[PDB]
RNA sequence: CGCAAUGAAGGUGAAGGCCGGCGCGCUCGCCGGCCGAGGUGGGAUCCCGAGGCCUCUCCAGUCCGCCGAGGGCGCACCACC
RNA sequence: UAUCCGGUAAAGCGAAUGAUUAGAGGUCUUGGGGCCGAAACGAUCUCAACCUAUUCUCAAACUUUAAAUGGGUAAGAAGCCCGGCUCGCUGGCGUGAGCCGGGCGUGGAAUGGAGUGCCUAGUGGGCCACUUUUGGUAAGCAGAACUGGCGCUGCGGGAUGAACCGAACGCCGGGUUAAGGCGCCCGAUGCCGACGCUCAUCAGACCCCAGAAAAGGUGUUGGUUGAUAUAGACAGCAGGACGGUGGCCAUGGAAGUCGGAAUCCGCUAAGGAGUGUGUAACAACUCACCUGCCGAAUCAACUAGCCCUGAAAAUGGAUGGCGCU
RNA sequence: GAAACCUCCCGUGGAGCAGAAGGGCAAAAGCUCGCUUGAUCUUGAUUUUCAGUACGAAUACAGACCGUGAAAGCGGGGCCU
RNA sequence: CGUUCAUAGCGACGUCGCUUUUUGAUCCUUCGAUGUCGGCUCUUCCUAUCAUUGUGAAGCAGAAUUCACCAAGCGUUGGAU
RNA sequence: GUCUACGGCCAUACCACCCUGAACGCGCCCGAUCUCGUCUGAUCUCGGAAGCUAAGCAGGGUCGGGCCUGGUUAGUACUUGGAUGGGAGACCGCCUGGGAAUACCGGGUGCUGUAGGCUU
């Protein structure tokens, strides 16, 4: 996989049937993924490691964006992972503050090559859970559990560096 | 769940080209009908044909057309193959000469055997000509590697039209 | 550089397999090969007489000739750019009917049979094979129950 | 780019031919629009036959141009040979006949008319049956060379009845070591 | 001054400029090599072919009376 | 030089068939008549050709083509006997 | 699509061959050495080889198993199916082969015009790369497999360069691309581009590639697992740190303190048969449990990202350069 | 007496088959007896190295003449390389 | 080991590195020739620091001294064979 | 139900011990005149038919070994093809398709041709 801002699909599927097994199960996996095609190929992927079912051996019966019934809240999610190191694989468990599960999803993978330097290739997602305030472990995200919450914006480096390029005014970065 | 149908009909495209290719590849490309980089056809899936689309992976992007996909590259870029000649299908008696004996005889029915892929579906296509796109407009994510891993390389199954679009 | 000698590396090649040594069973020598039948030539340890070249394991090839315990048998050979047909003598114990053809043929049966068949009629029926197509459109049902979430499961290192 | 090999993309047969006598020039000219604009087969073929080699278009005997008519279904109609014509002093009887060939030896000539036959240039031919409606297109052997007889497979390799070049046959050129098995070995 | 020894390297790519050809099939092949005896006899038995025409004339006058006979039975 | 070869040499040296009769038709020996370079597959080409396809009318109806289902004689060359 | 072949990766060694660890169980056998025995398969150990179930780890020249990739056939008219002749072969009659004569047409996908014969030049120093692989500590070393390159070959890119990556060349106009790029050198980010991380008195800065390791770091940033804790902590200062007891072995002296087997109880609020320091040996000092001030959170062990330590060469010097935070 | 010879039982071969190893082999390809010279006379074909030339080596047949066995058969050198 | 005490100074069993002032491997470059050893003279560069500067360390009381840092500024000598 | 003779496939048929075997068979069995062969009528060969299923043989039994066939092992190990993926290397992750073998746990434990018997 690569990236550049995911879904969530809802991918499922199932081992198509023989002789032997007339009414095979079906499984479902929330696969993150900027779209349907790599969808389901991860969903394959992430299938065969757990059953023994192939592509080959399956088929997809519904493939299909599944969208933020809360999008203009925002929520806390927990995040579990399953990335690997230079070294041996690892777990763990993030905490992001967003708009969309895959919101949320997306902003785990850039910290991930942030703070690991790990591509997206080498990581799982486990589960994405909304949380309430409580709950949540990170004091990065804890920091914003406040409703009297105010911050000034302090030193504004300016940007239009370019739009006069040169100029009579030095600038001004206090607002 | 309405598992709908497996697709009959995908559009081939070389995108990569003609030095260092492995012998197996070479072949089976040329097979294809796709010896320029850049060409395309249209390739009727079954099991046969899938397992040769395999194999040359790498070097094709490949995927299920629009119908609208068949018209553009048909209207636009489809020229007969007449006593081997290259020749524009700028009139329907073109088609119709060398395709009436299947009740094809004008553009729109050359389309109609591509599209649903009639019986007679190999000797029209056959008669149509490889079809020469122009490298695409807005260019590749990747020429080297899979689609599904951030490249242009292999099966891209809807997505396809989008770059026809862009190369036709 | 290597040995050009006969039997070069037929370790595993020339041996008969785990537990069955011994008598050569019968009815592989009372069993008939007439000219124009296809054979795929293995040699086997125990028959040393008449035994085949070790190019020509596994190869298959049709029956030109037939002596008393005996088989000329026209088989293909690439030699590095140039296959050359050509015929060598083995005895039946390194021989065995091909079922390549066998196969053909019930087809051929069945085509006759339809074709005899299916005249009468007028319909006209599909002889020919069909490469194995695209796997339809088709629903399914999930009765009831919803399909079953997997999750992908955490690392643990095992031993 | 485009993988083609080009190796294999001219071909090389004859168009027109590389004699400079004016009268098969002429005849080909004839041919050439013949062959163009009817359908007779047999004219893209005489006229195929007209850009030839000398090797490449043998001699007819008379003796195999009698036994070629005879045969059951061409009596009352023309032999064609786009080479010659020679006389067989092996033959005797000598029935009457209708050819065209480009020559016909003097002797083999005499024998044809004599015996009321007849014997027609190439453009009387055309003239005749341009479409060579009513025919029988010979030819002679083309394998009769003698060179033909040292091609093949090389001497001295199991089973070539190849004639190998040698100065001078007789006891002591060749069939020594190599033939007698006696001395060497023999193929 | 040693020097390679052996290789296949541009081996195969020779090979395959003219084809590897499958090599040239014919009906009627050749009888080289076929256990005397049996040539022996079968050449005896195309030997005396020809006695035993007039009778096989004849039958197939016969089978050839029978089909006409045949195809008038049924038009 | 070519139209004859083969064998170390002495030397020998390229036809066969059929039919009828006579010798026991003995797949052998001797006498009359006829044909005369054999056969199988493939083979450019030639030949025959049911049949259509119309003609300003309903039929009759020779002429000219176009194609031709199907069948033939089959060069050269190849494979084989 | 049918149908054979195979003994490589893997696997196996409670299956053969070989190799090999350990304990259980066995006077199997017997021994050689013992101790208790005159001696005794008596008792007791022992080590030898052998055995019964087990167990540790192996094989290029082992193997029951056994892939992937791979090599053969076959997918029709030279085929099917009837009728009759020939044979000196074979044979109770029959086989089998050979001959005639008729009857039946598309027989998996995709692609492609094939077949065939002469004459024939150069060549027969090679090298490079992925993967496989032998030699060797290695090598810009030697030698093999596979494909593709270079050699014969320019072009964009990799600053520079045989061989990398892209792409393969008649002469040009427009458009578009690949691979790589876009402070400036230098065409293009002069986007109000997005999220992190990171400061180096040796920063780093892109396939082939031209440079570093083990081991460290409260530098920082993430994770993982445990802990702690208003039953009053954590640090910080303050108070005590004993008795049974020169405890047993060791004397050369070890009363906690060169070492080693021990390693419990009392009083307990609580102190180890004792962390150190120091003693010839003690003594003396030092290191839990709890309080007072104090007053809510706090600590440990791992792990991985960037940074640092580890890190030394000779003309002055090279992320291509300038420079860049 | 650990070893002599006798007997019974177990024994997939752990022996033996001239030699290196690998294959193969149990009413045998081992051992023991009996008779014997197929290790003889001769056309071609084919494999193996291969250039698809030789040599050597081998594989099928065919015709002689013999061996052996009740016979089927087997044998024209050495179980095979 | 160092009375004691692992690490003042040392460091086995193991292990990871750098360097090209050793020697090997190698055979790319040069055989229509790059003058083949030393010493002499002269310059410069390196640091892996003997001395001197400024420093941390000790089993540094002083004296002598090792161990380590910044450091290549300046020196590093005359003779017998 | 089942046997004998000649068999095909060659353990689902082998090995070990246990029970049960009607009728026909097949056996052991009792003899050495002849045939034939031994140190020995044990084997072999021959002539028999008083006994007997003890044995062979057959059918079954056994939380039996073995073999047979499933599952698990495991989508594990491996592996075709791909990338200017990672990693100082050792190696690893991914994409694309192919995919094993133990230990372990279940089930199975001869089928069958030709000819001729018995159970009439
Ligand atoms: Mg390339
Ligand atoms: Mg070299
Ligand atoms: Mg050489
Ligand atoms: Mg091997
Ligand atoms: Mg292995
Ligand atoms: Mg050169
Ligand atoms: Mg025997
Ligand atoms: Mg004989
Ligand atoms: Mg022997
Ligand atoms: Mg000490
Ligand atoms: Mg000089
Ligand atoms: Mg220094
Ligand atoms: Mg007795
Ligand atoms: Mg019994
Ligand atoms: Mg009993
Ligand atoms: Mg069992
Ligand atoms: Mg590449």
């Amino acid at each position: 996989k690569a990236s550049g801002t995911l879904r969530e699909y809802k991918v499922v599927g199932r081992c198509l049937p023989t002789p032997k097994c007339r009414t095979p199960p079906l499984y479902r996996m929330r696969i993150f993924a900027p779209n349907h095609v790599v969808a389901k190929s991860r969903f394959w992927y992430f299938v065969s490691q757990l059953k023994k079912m192939k592509k080959s051996s399956g088929e997809i019966v519904y493939c299909g964006q599944v969208f933020e019934k809360s999008p203009l809240r925002v929520k806390n999610f927990g995040i579990w992972l399953r990335y690997d190191s230079r070294s041996g694989t690892h777990n763990m468990y993030r905490e992001y503050r967003d708009l969309t599960t895959a919101g949320a999803v997306t902003q785990c993978y850039r910290d991930m090559g942030a703070r690991h330097r790990a591509r997206a290739h080498s990581i799982q997602i486990m589960k994405v859970e909304e949380i309430a305030a409580s709950k949540c472990r990170r004091p990065a995200v804890k920091q914003f559990h406040d409703s009297k919450i105010k911050f000034p914006l302090p030193h504004r480096v300016l940007r239009r560096q370019h739009k006069p390029r040169f100029t009579t005014k030095r600038p001004n970065t206090f607002f | 769940f309405y598992v709908p149908a497996e697709p009959k009909l995908a559009f081939v495209i070389r995108i990569r080209g003609i030095n260092g290719v492995s012998p197996k590849v070479r072949k089976v490309l040329q097979l294809l009908r796709l010896r320029q980089i850049f060409n395309g056809t249209f390739v009727k899936l079954n099991k046969a044909s899938i397992n040769m689309l395999r194999i040359v992976e790498p070097y094709i992007a490949w995927g299920y057309p629009n119908l609208k996909s068949v018209n553009e590259l048909i209207y636009k870029r489809g020229y007969g193959k007449i006593n081997k000649k290259r020749i524009a299908l700028t009139d329907n008696a073109l088609i119709a000469r060398s395709l009436g004996k299947y009740g094809i005889i004008c553009m729109e029915d050359l389309i109609h055997e591509i599209y649903t892929v009639g019986k007679r579906f190999k000797e029209a296509n056959n008669f149509l000509w490889p079809f020469k796109l122009s490298s695409p407009r807005g260019g590749m994510k990747k020429k080297t590697t899979h689609f599904v891993e951030g490249e242009d390389a292999g099966n891209r199954e809807d997505q396809i039209n989008r770059l026809i679009r862009r190369m036709n | 550089t290597n040995t050009k000698g006969k039997r070069r590396g037929t370790r595993y090649m020339f041996s008969r397999p785990f537990r069955k040594h011994g008598v050569v069973p019968l009815a592989t020598y009372m069993r008939i090969y007439k000219k124009g039948d296809i054979v795929d030539i293995k040699g086997m340890g125990t028959v040393q007489k008449g035994m085949p070249h070790k190019c020509y394991h596994g190869k298959t090839g049709r029956v030109y000739n037939v002596t008393q315990h005996a088989v000329g048998i026209v088989v293909n050979k690439q030699v590095k750019g140039k296959i050359l047909a050509k015929r060598i003598n083995v005895r039946i114990e390194h021989i065995k009917h091909s079922k390549s053809r066998d196969s053909f043929l019930k087809r051929v049966k069945e085509n006759d049979q339809k074709k005899k068949e299916a005249k009468e009629k007028g319909t006209w029926v599909q002889l020919k094979r069909q490469p194995a197509p695209p796997r339809e459109a088709h629903f399914v049902r999930t009765n009831g129950k919803e399909p079953e979430l997997l999750e992908p499961i955490p690392y643990e290192f095992m031993a | 780019g485009v993988d083609i090999r080009h190796n294999k993309d001219r071909k090389v047969r004859r168009k027109e031919p590389k004699s400079q006598d004016i009268y098969l020039r002429l005849l080909v000219k004839l041919y050439r629009f013949l062959a163009r604009r009817t359908n007779s087969t047999f004219n893209q073929v005489v006229l195929k036959r007209l850009f030839m080699s000398r090797t490449n278009r043998p001699p007819l005997s008379l003796s195999r141009m009698i036994r070629k008519m005879k045969l059951p279904g061409r009596e009352g109609k023309t032999a064609v040979v786009v080479g010659t014509i020679t006389d067989d002093v092996r033959v005797q009887e000598v029935p009457k006949l209708k050819v065209c060939a480009l020559r016909v030896s003097s002797r083999a000539r005499s024998r044809i008319l004599k015996a009321g036959g007849k014997i027609l240039t190439f453009d009387q031919l055309a003239l005749d049956s341009p479409k060579g409606c009513g025919t029988v297109l010979l030819s002679g052997p083309r394998k009769g060379r003698e060179v033909y007889r040292h091609f093949g497979k090389a001497p001295g390799t199991p089973h070539s009845h190849t004639k190998p070049y040698v100065r001078s046959k007789g006891r002591k050129f060749e069939r020594a070591r190599g033939r007698r098995a006696s001395r060497g070995y023999k193929n | 001054a040693k020097s390679k020894n052996h290789t296949t390297h541009n081996q195969s790519r020779k090979w395959h400029r003219n084809g590897i050809k499958k090599p040239r099939s014919q009906r009627y092949e050749s009888l080289k090599g076929v256990d005397p005896k049996f040539l022996r006899n079968m050449r005896f038995a195309k030997k005396h072919n020809k006695k035993g025409l007039k009778k096989m004339q004849a039958n197939n006058a016969k089978a050839m009376a029978a089909r006409a006979e045949a195809i008038k039975a049924l038009v």
